[PDB]
């Protein structure tokens, strides 16, 4: 995936 | 005067969200990025599609386009920015020195210089010629969300989890002034305003702000829309009437008017968060793009 693509953990 | 934004194209072929789309400031290009690995160019004013660039190893969710619409870089989970040549699809440098996932990126208006944020929480700046990093500033104390560059080059605007946007002398790397906010709720997106005075700022309660940062005062703010988990982006529309752009975690793009406040339009036809929207330099068209559940792009057209 893309870190802008989820949420924060 | 309220716009009348229609669809008139869906661009489909990413095979994972997007998580940025941009025109190339001559108008001809939308360049996409995506969880998938890949960013596309396609025709701005038809959606043709036409090519595919590759080579991060990991997702990608940032992506902006040089002045001179002839360069792209990227962020990507790899770490590493890279530059592409558009005409060739080759990746030109590769920027290493971040030690968690890039998430946002920019070149200035000289396009000597790209902006870059990381979940490692540094903002660095990078040589576009060389692709070495020249400064590396301990910008924030969370993931940094948004990195911009104002209309004259000599100031950066960063927006951070840690609920700060700070603004940043691009020659010397000094912090020259920390915005703070009510209960300092996460900041997911900032820029600046076209003339250089304003910064407009998306915070995860639902909440887009816009500041004179010059003088730390809220001028204007922009709700209705839902906003609490995503790094969505936000615009300000010049072609025609003065809007404030937005996607939304309903699956909506948002249009207000950026004096009143008052929401003018709502986009509706994706079928998962709109991650990002982007206005045409020229025309009133819009373009949006969509997480997982979508994938798709779609252009927006409007008389006004």
């Amino acid at each position: 995936g893309a870190a802008r693509c989820r949420v924060a953990s | 005067v309220k716009p009348n934004y229609a669809l008139k194209f869906t661009l489909a072929g990413h095979t994972k969200a997007v998580s940025s789309v941009k025109f190339s400031p001559n108008g001809e290009w939308l360049a996409s990025s995506s969880a998938d690995k890949l960013i596309k160019i396609w025709g701005a004013y038809d959606g043709k599609f036409e090519k595919t660039i590759s080579g991060h190893k990991l997702g990608i969710s940032d992506v902006a386009w040089s002045s001179d619409s002839n360069l792209l870089v990227s962020a990507s989970d790899d770490k590493t920015l890279k530059i592409w040549d558009v005409s060739s699809g080759k990746c030109l440098k590769t920027l290493k020195g971040h030690s968690n996932y890039v998430f946002c990126c920019n070149f200035n208006p000289q396009s000597n210089l790209i902006v870059s944020g990381s979940f490692d929480e540094s903002v660095r700046i990078w040589d576009v010629k060389t692709g070495k990093c020249l400064k590396t500033l301990p910008a924030h104390s969370d993931p940094v969300s948004a990195v911009h560059f104002n209309r004259d080059g000599s100031l950066i605007v960063s927006s951070s989890y840690d609920g700060l946007c700070r603004i940043w002398d691009t020659a010397s790397g000094q912090c020259l002034k920390t915005l703070i906010d009510d209960d300092n709720p996460p900041v997911s997106f900032v820029k600046f305003s076209p003339n250089g005075k304003y910064i407009l700022a998306a915070t995860l309660d639902n909440t887009l702000k816009l500041w004179d940062y010059s003088k730390g005062k809220c001028l204007k703010t922009y709700t209705g829309h839902k906003n609490e988990k995503y790094c969505i982006f936000a615009n300000f529309s010049v072609t025609g009437g003065k809007w404030i752009v937005s996607g939304s975690e309903d699956n909506l793009v948002y249009i207000w008017n950026l004096q009143t406040k008052e929401i003018v339009q709502k986009l509706q036809g994706h079928t998962d968060v709109v991650i990002s929207t982007a206005c045409h330099p020229t025309e009133n068209i819009i373009a949006s793009a969509a997480l997982e559940n979508d994938k798709t792009i779609k252009l927006w057209k409007s008389d006004c």
